[PDB]
RNA sequence: GAGAACAGAAAUCUCCAGUAGAACAAAAGGGUAAAAGCCCCCUUGAUUUUGAUUUUCAGUGUGAAUACAAACCAUGAAAGU
RNA sequence: GGUUGCGGCCAUAUCUACCAGAAAGCACCGUUUCCCGUCCGAUCAACUGUAGUUAAGCUGGUAAGAGCCUGACCGAGUAGUGUAGUGGGUGACCAUACGCGAAACUCAGGUGCUGCAAUCU
């Protein structure tokens, strides 16, 4: 009956958009190490992690239609495509979709020095907790490529947005650091992706409210090299960054009282020449 | 659902900025700080740095030679217990803590079937929180296994409402008073009635009071004092079950009777008079107090808690020999009694005249202080386990806190929407559970003078609430006929 | 009427946290005269009132002892209650009480002048009906009608004696029953007082209400622009109301008609030095969004309004007074000899 | 009935006006409009603020302020006007009775139905809809 | 033990997303993949940034309710949660705004005429000549009564009524299609 | 809180969630019951209740509630019961383990619609029947019934009870002592 | 496919297969699994009240619809839906 | 290393045909007074661990079994495609680079690991 109507409504756009779903497409040339890296990375994206059933021959820079079709069919605004080649090894292409139309694309290649979760210290992790972010390097806030990388990673890993957060949920922090500052004419430094488990200890340098924080890396450790980059048009940028929109001298005072200001103007009493009453005049006297 | 007004855009912009870092680099005090005992002793104007609470506790411990933590309070204005270093001679006032922490109660356990009528009274066993007895409209009384939350050893033999139920300080005998003019003693571990029901009263029993252990003869069993609506009180010997002395000085119904630690008995009656009786003098009145305009309701004493749990403590450890039990009870009584540096006990009398009076019956016959400000009658009053504060319940939906040392008003615990019937203090004195005619129970924290948590779930009015000696469990009973147990 | 779970439904349920927050806000929030209320945000104020008090009104003694018990054929009250515990205390509390009573009697007798009536047997003449105005039923009904029909009430005051003309009686009702009504003051007749006097008056009265100074005349005037701007701002505040009604409250002959006329910059309302020129309210439109209303002069009855005080105000027409001669000492007291010596020969 | 034709002008032949001769609730921000605009007239003397509500349980009855009128039968245009018209359901301030639903959400308001005809009585009586 | 952090450039925080931005200079040689101590420097920098972020987050006000479990959505009184402000970083939306508009040819007339919207009371309607309400629609609707009744005085007229209902439904569907065409 | 029932044993474990796999914070098994004196019926209703109480009290003690901690209070340990493929039937010993854990201090949100003695005619739980089930009342009743029935079954069934010289009231006493020892 | 009095090529039952050539509202990515299918138990909702668009003729500090949000509701032991 | 519980990867984990499993624990099994549900105590609920069985489940070993998976200059930096120039060709096209960039096929290998709690000759 109307069972699918609820699913369509969920897929339908809203003033407050649902949590973006991530779709991981295994490429034709995807290797075992690349598959393991993708699985480890997506483990942090749960419960918004989706894996395709079969390998797909996808050429995003030659034809973007397959990505749009996959996003439309799966309603996944975030997509990551695995790719491996002699020139571009372990190429993990990230794709964003705006209304099923490709927003931007950026190719990231994982260096061979990657470390998987199994190789790290035997420590646990909590699934579904919102990760903390720490961006290092001025290029993130100034370089267009690193600005796009920061925005994409924030939209990908931030999870659901909430105005109220629990302290117990701050179990791990995701850190992205640039491999040193750079100027024009130099290759883009690789972005270092690190995830650290948080530990709390007594400091005595401010009390309980300022506990000492220690870190324990759990990974997955990945070094991303910037490959081909695609950017949206200014019109699409403006459309995506658009508040839903869903007053002067009016303030909702505490308790909900609606108060309005009067804002009295200045009064110049130098004007208003006093009536020249016969009493004030000194022309008449009887002393 | 009416919602609090949302923050304005200016508020959001202000909150978006970082601020309020607690670095507190040096915070060297501008004025020296000295330690003085809250009770009488001044103990020394030091000028330390930003010493923490642990450092202050260590300093006090090494001053006392115990290096027994004490709670540090500032000058009593500020009246705020580095906590006080933000406001700036400065004197820090400390009181013994009797280290213990009752975990806040925030959840119930289950709704237990039982008496086919409203619950009337309840009382946790002084030695263990696993056993508890509830009196209800049904003629039968039932002891509840607080662990499994199931009935056990139902008491039968009464034919009228079980108005009041009390547990002996030794924990070996339970005394139940019913609307019928009889009192029955039951063995907690079997439910059998200890001999024939106590008889001789002409009207229903209003309250029961057990003789304190520290005053009882070594090896003997404590006596049981009872009050009746006829205005008479009988001191029943639990061994012979015969009232040795009958007192009828009160001209109207006796509201309640309290057995003091000094051996005197203080009772309130409908005659608007409070009378002090001495058991030693062949149960004879010694003094009469006449200040209440209306009848006196629910007379209470500072030592009531220690006398009730005499020879026991929150740990639940039982004494080995009667002499050891008597010594422990005497020590517990003296701890609260000697807080002033001298053996004294305070008495608070409540009445329907919208006023409560503080008395020292042994020291003087005049009221020490007058507690006033309530809009309606004060239903219930409960002295703190250490006498630090006095709390009273009134029909005006308000609960007020008063200083136990001099009766001065402290704060009002607002939040109730109906008449408050009775309240019970926590063993550690930190929390205070309360019940009202409304559908929900409430518990207050004296430290912050703020509501701790609301405990809804009762289907009707709740008339009974009690806190266990160990503080682990809190029971309740009301017109819903369902007994509810609450614990952390 | 169709049955439904609503009606036996839950509508306005509130939470404890909201109640605590509103209780804290009640004591934290403070009002500013420059700000006016627009919406009260309907709230369970009953659960937030009943602040701390230390009076404990007298207990119901009747419950403990009925009327018959206290006195009557039975009269079981054979003894006094809580009487002085000692004879010395009784003497101490009675000897001084006698002196206090004698002193109070002397203080009361210092005033009595009814003693002359008691002794000589004469009586004061009947109060003239002219001195009872403006207190008729019709004028007060018109005042209430304009108050209810005005979203904002503009109160005019006489610079000579604004405090006496304040007529607090109406203002209390305005504040209590109709908080949304601004009840803005206006200091009229500022041209007949020294500039420093008017400045001090506005400074001292601005702590509660706007209290804009004004001089009313169809010809050259003062404050017309400021008052027009204030009215335009108030109308802008009620932008969605589609209109705003403003009513002029004040004592008779206080210039309300003159104020409206100068606001209109032409003769609109009848004006005369004699009070009571305006007998019924009238609607006048300016700016197409705000309508001016002028009600008759209203005076609140009070025993402290002895005819001498009323007459020196513009309340009563001096034509109908029986003995105008006896009031000259009052005008002498109220005015310096220099001013009369200049005006009067 | 309940709509008395009111005639205005020197020659009373253009009434165009209606007056509600029955008790009505007019909210808190009533603020009569200009004479020329008002057609339906509800006199202040007929405006009720507090209604007498009887509690079906406990047999207790309290005088509580009226909050709003939700459903008046017989052309609920009268509901919009806020007329009582015995048989109407009106909101009442139940905070005084201290009714608390499960979960600690104390109820300060609830529906009530007027049981007496205010036209012939100087008071409003309603039965609380528990 | 130390928890205070000092940097040449203050750290820019984004509390709405639990994110912190550090613009301080980074040494290329130290972070080079060939460096054995590469991991240690990144770990220390991340530790400092996380310490600053945690201090800022704990500096925020936190809610403190006094209710019970009750509705599972609300937080218990024991719990206290930091009130994170609205996000400061702007992120692109995944879909365009759904603010499509169409008057359906009915709203235009309703605005032109003085036709106020119906109060939308409910389905219940009194069915005269019977002691039951039988709402207008929703269940055992009175509109179906003509089919179940026994005599239809003045081809079966019940079939005619059913055909009329079908025609009205099809007309409504056609109007919906016409409005969708716009 | 994962509770699973196998032949001759009961498995109860408090389990968290992690990407690498579930992690157990505490565990308890019915085979440890003999440590408290319970030698028979390790997979029965009373044994399930005892195991639930034991695991609840053990995890409560390990967590520091008895005998990043900032932002008081102690935040009691709330846990959701998981029974896997076990059928949802009123009176099942899995609900007995749930009740034992609840009595032990683990506040699992649960209604009393499936505890033993819950009748469908009246929406009220019979506390007497629940107590009897908790204290092995049904086992004692069965032993009493067999005391006058065919002895061959009584010699095969409850053979351990006869070897240990157990009786109707002794079973309840042993269960109470085991609960005390667990506490 | 293997077997069962009437009963056979199609009647109903038992067993082994069935990636699903089950009914899934959907075409369809090809999806949906101890289900979105089949069997059984409980259930009303067009519930109110706050906020931004629309309307008017006592512009209704609310009389109503629309969207959002919050209480409330159904179910289960629960997570949750 | 075997095993039970909870899981991650989700066929190197599956399907057909054959063989073994010391101790422990799974598993079958024995019972219907109680809680519990079915036409059927078959399923499920409860009791028993007592009367047994490793037959079966499960684990393990084998087939050059079917499928499945992995590394690869093997296809290959090849094909294909794209962008540029009076280079030849009247043009289309041909030769070059200049950026993306395949797959079949083929060579070789393999037929489960792993996270936490507990237990076993
Ligand atoms: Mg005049």
């Amino acid at each position: 009956n109307a069972r699918a109507k609820r699913a369509l409504v969920k897929r339908e756009a809203k003033l407050v958009e649902n949590v973006k779903q991530a779709l991981f497409i295994p490429g034709q040339s995807c290797n075992k190490n690349l598959h393991d890296i993708m699985v480890d990375l997506s483990a942090l994206k749960k419960p918004d992690m989706k894996r395709f059933n079969r390998k797909n021959d996808i050429h995003p820079f030659e034809d973007m239609s397959p990505l749009e079709f996959f996003s439309e069919k799966n309603d996944c605004s975030l997509m990551v495509l695995m790719t491996s080649s002699k020139k571009r090894k372990n190429n993990m292409t990230f794709i964003r979709t705006f209304g099923y139309k490709i927003y931007d694309m950026i190719e990231l290649m994982v260096a061979d020095n990657f470390k998987l979760l199994s190789d790290f210290k035997k420590l646990t992790f909590t699934v579904g907790l919102k990760p903390m972010f720490t961006f290092q390097g001025a290029a993130f806030d100034t370089h267009p490529v690193y600005k796009q990388i920061k925005s994409l990673f924030l939209d990908f890993f931030r999870g659901e947005s909430t105005d109220l957060q629990d302290v117990a949920g701050l179990q791990h922090v995701i850190s992205m650091t640039i491999q040193g500052d750079f100027q024009d004419g130099e290759p883009l430094p690789n972005v270092l992706f690190r995830v650290y488990k948080l530990k709390s200890y007594k400091s005595d340098q401010g009390g309980k409210r300022l506990p000492r924080i220690e870190l324990v890396e759990i990974g997955p450790r990945l070094d991303f090299k910037i490959g081909r980059i695609h950017t949206p048009s200014p019109d699409m940028v403006t459309e995506a960054h658009k508040k839903p929109k869903q007053k002067k001298n009016v303030e909702l005072d505490i308790m909900g009282d609606k108060l309005g200001r009067i804002h009295m103007g200045k009064q110049d009493l130098g004007k208003l020449q006093t009536r020249k009453m016969k009493g004030l005049k000194s022309k008449f006297d009887q002393g | 659902s009416t919602l609090i007004p949302p923050p304005s855009k200016k508020q959001k912009k202000e909150a978006q900025l970082p601020r309020e870092v607690a670095i507190i680099p040096k915070d060297l005090p501008n004025v020296s700080i000295k330690f003085q005992a809250l009770d009488t002793g001044d103990n020394a104007l030091r000028v330390p740095g930003a010493i923490s609470e642990k450092q202050l506790e260590e300093l006090l411990n090494q001053l006392n030679g115990t290096s027994v933590p004490y709670t540090f309070s500032c000058t009593i204005k500020a009246s705020d217990p580095y906590s006080s270093l933000i406001k700036p001679q400065i004197t820090l006032l400390y009181t013994p803590r009797a280290v213990f922490k009752v975990k806040p109660v925030t959840r119930s356990s289950s709704a237990i079937a039982g008496h086919g009528s409203t619950i009337l009274c309840s009382a946790f066993a002084p030695h263990t929180s696993s056993r508890m007895v509830t009196g209800a409209g049904d003629n039968t009384a039932r002891i509840w296994d607080c662990d499994t939350q199931t009935p056990m050893h139902t008491l039968k033999g009464h034919y009228n409402w079980v108005l009041c139920v009390s547990w002996s300080p030794d924990g070996e005998v339970i005394a139940t008073g019913s609307m019928d003019n009889t009192i029955r003693l039951w063995d907690p571990k079997s439910g059998q009635c200890l001999g024939d029901a106590l008889r001789g009263h002409s009207k229903w029993i209003t309250s029961l009071s057990w003789e304190p252990i520290h005053l009882v003869k070594p090896g003997s069993k404590p006596r049981l004092a009872s009050s009746s609506k006829d205005g008479t009180i009988k001191i029943w010997d639990t061994v012979s079950r015969v009232c040795q002395y009958t007192m009828s000085g009160h001209t109207n119904s006796v509201s309640c009777v309290k057995w003091g630690g000094q051996g005197l008995l203080y009772s309130g009656s409908h005659d608007r008079t409070v009378r002090v009786w001495d058991i030693n003098s062949q149960g004879r009145c010694i003094n009469i107090l006449k200040s209440h305009a209306h009848w006196v309701n629910h007379l209470s004493l500072s030592t009531d808690y220690a006398l009730r749990i005499g020879a026991f403590d929150h740990t639940g450890k039982k004494p080995s020999t009667p002499e050891e039990a008597q010594k422990k009870a005497l020590e517990n009584y003296e701890k609260i009694c000697k807080k002033n540096g001298n053996s004294e006990e305070m008495m608070v009398t409540a009445s329907d005249d919208y006023t409560m009076f503080l008395w020292n019956p042994l020291k003087s016959t005049k009221p020490i202080a007058r507690m006033t400000g309530h809009q309606k009658l004060v239903n219930h009053v409960a002295f703190s386990p250490d006498g630090r504060y006095i709390v009273s319940a009134s029909f005006d939906n308000s609960i007020k806190l008063w200083d136990g040392r001099d009766g001065k008003f402290i704060s009002t615990f607002r939040g109730h929407v109906a008449s408050v019937y009775q309240v019970a203090w926590s063993s550690d004195c930190r929390l205070l559970v309360s019940c009202s005619k409304d559908t929900t129970l409430k518990v207050w924290d004296v430290r912050t003078r703020k509501l701790s948590v609301d405990l809804p779930g009762h289907k009707d009015e709740v008339y009974t609430v009690d806190w266990s000696v160990d503080g682990k469990r809190v029971c309740s009973g009301g017109k819903d006929k369902m007994v509810r147990l609450w614990t952390h | 009427v169709q049955p439904d779970r609503r009606w036996f439904g839950n509508t306005r349920v509130i939470s404890q946290d909201a109640l605590q927050h509103f209780r804290s806000a009640l004591g934290e929030t403070q009002k500013d005269t420059y700000q006016v209320l627009l919406r009260r945000n309907k709230l369970p104020m009953s659960l937030l009132e009943e602040k701390d008090a230390d009076e404990s009104p007298k207990a119901r003694i009747l419950d403990t002892e009925s009327y018959a018990d206290a006195f009557g054929p039975k009269a079981q009250r054979k003894r006094p209650r809580l009487a002085a515990s000692n004879l010395e205390d009784l003497v101490k509390a009675t000897n001084e009480d006698i002196t206090k009573y004698e002193e109070k009697q002397v203080l009361d007798a210092t005033l009595g002048g009814n003693q002359e009536d008691k002794e000589n047997g004469w009586t004061s003449a009947a109060k003239e009906a002219i001195f009872s105005k403006g207190q008729s039923k019709r004028i007060w009904n018109e005042l209430y009608k304009v108050i209810d029909s005005s979203d904002v009430v503009i109160h005019v005051l006489d610079a000579r004696d604004p405090l006496g003309t304040r007529c607090k009686s109406v203002e209390e009702y305005m504040k209590k029953e109709t908080p949304h009504k601004h009840l803005i003051y206006v200091l009229n007749k500022c041209d007949l007082v020294p500039t420093w006097v008017a400045a001090a008056w506005v400074k001292h009265l601005s702590k509660e209400r706007p209290t804009l100074a004004f001089h009313a005349s169809i010809t050259n005037s003062f404050g017309k622009g400021s008052l027009i701007q204030l009215l335009r701002q108030f109308s802008q505040l009620h932008t969605d109301r589609k209109q705003i009604s403003v009513g002029f409250i004040g004592y008779p002959n206080t210039g309300k008609s003159s104020i409206i006329n100068t606001l209109r910059k032409k003769k609109v309302c009848q004006v005369a030095p004699i009070p009571g020129e305006t007998k019924v309210w009238q609607y006048i439109t300016l700016m197409k969004r705000i309508f001016l209303i002028d009600c008759p002069g209203i005076v609140p009855p009070s025993s402290k309004d002895s005819e001498e005080d009323i007459l020196f105000r513009g309340v009563v027409r001096v034509e109908h007074v029986t003995h105008p001669e006896q009031y000259i000492p009052g005008v002498l007291k109220r005015c310096q000899v220099k001013h009369l010596e200049r005006t009067y020969e | 009935e309940m709509f008395k034709v009111i005639k205005t002008g020197k020659s009373r032949s253009k009434s165009w006006k209606r007056m509600i001769t029955k008790h009505t609730f007019v909210g808190e921000g009533f603020t009569r409009r200009p004479v020329k605009m008002e057609r339906i007239i509800r006199p202040s003397a007929l405006r009720q603020k507090k209604a007498n509500v009887t509690h079906p349980e406990l047999g207790v009855t309290v005088f509580l302020p009226i909050l709003a009128v939700k459903k008046n039968p017989q052309s609920p245009m009268y509901t919009q006007l806020g007329v009582l018209t015995k048989g109407t359901i009106i909101e009442v301030n139940v905070s005084e009775l201290g009714m608390v639903t499960a979960g600690g959400k104390v109820v300060w308001g609830k529906y009530a139905q007027v049981t007496n005809e205010p036209d012939r009585d100087g008071c409003v009586n309603a039965v609380l809809l528990v | 033990l130390p928890v205070t952090v000092e940097k040449p450039i203050p750290v820019v925080y984004d509390l709405g997303n639990l994110a912190a931005f550090d613009s301080n200079v980074l040494d290329k040689n130290d972070l080079d993949s060939s460096n054995a101590r590469r991991e240690e420097k990144i770990k220390s920098l991340t530790r400092d940034n996380v310490q600053l972020l945690i201090n800022q987050l704990l500096s925020l006000p936190m809610k403190t309710t006094t209710e019970s479990v009750g509705g599972t959505g609300g937080q218990s009184s024991v719990m206290t949660l930091l009130q994170l402000p609205d996000p400061t970083t702007d992120l692109p939306r995944e879909k365009p705004l759904p603010k499509a508009k169409a008057m359906t040819k009915w709203e235009k007339f309703a605005a032109k005429k003085g036709i106020k919207p119906k109060e939308r009371a409910g389905k219940m309607i009194y069915d005269e000549a019977s002691g039951e309400w039988v709402p207008k629609w929703g269940y055992k609707g009175a509109n179906k009564k003509l089919d179940d009744q026994w005599l239809v005085e003045v081809i079966d007229p019940r079939t005619l009524n059913r055909a009329e209902r079908k025609r009205l439904v099809k007309k409504n569907e056609k109007q919906q299609r016409r409005n969708m065409k716009n | 809180l994962v509770v699973r029932f196998t032949n001759k044993d009961i498995i109860c474990q408090i389990i968290s969630s992690t990407i690498t796999g579930d992690v157990v914070l505490a565990a308890a098994y019915s085979h440890e019951l003999p440590r408290y004196g319970i030698t028979h019926g390790l997979t029965n209703w009373a044994a399930a209740y005892a195991t639930g109480l034991l695991i609840a009290r053990r995890t409560l003690q390990k967590l520091g509630l008895d005998e990043e901690a900032v932002e008081d209070g102690p935040r009691p340990f709330k846990v959701f019961l998981d029974i896997g493929l076990q059928r949802t039937t009123t009176g099942a010993r899995v609900f007995g383990a749930l009740k034992g854990a609840s009595d032990g201090g683990l506040y699992v949100p649960h209604s009393e619609n499936r505890f033993p003695g819950w009748d469908f005619e009246t929406e009220e739980i019979d506390p007497e029947l629940l107590r009897s089930y908790i204290f092995g009342g049904h086992v004692s009743q069965y032993m009493e019934e067999l005391a006058d029935d065919d002895e061959e079954r009584f010699s095969e069934l409850f053979k351990g009870y006869l070897a240990d010289d157990i009786d109707a009231d002794s079973l309840e006493d042993i269960y109470t002592s085991a609960h005390e020892a667990i506490r």
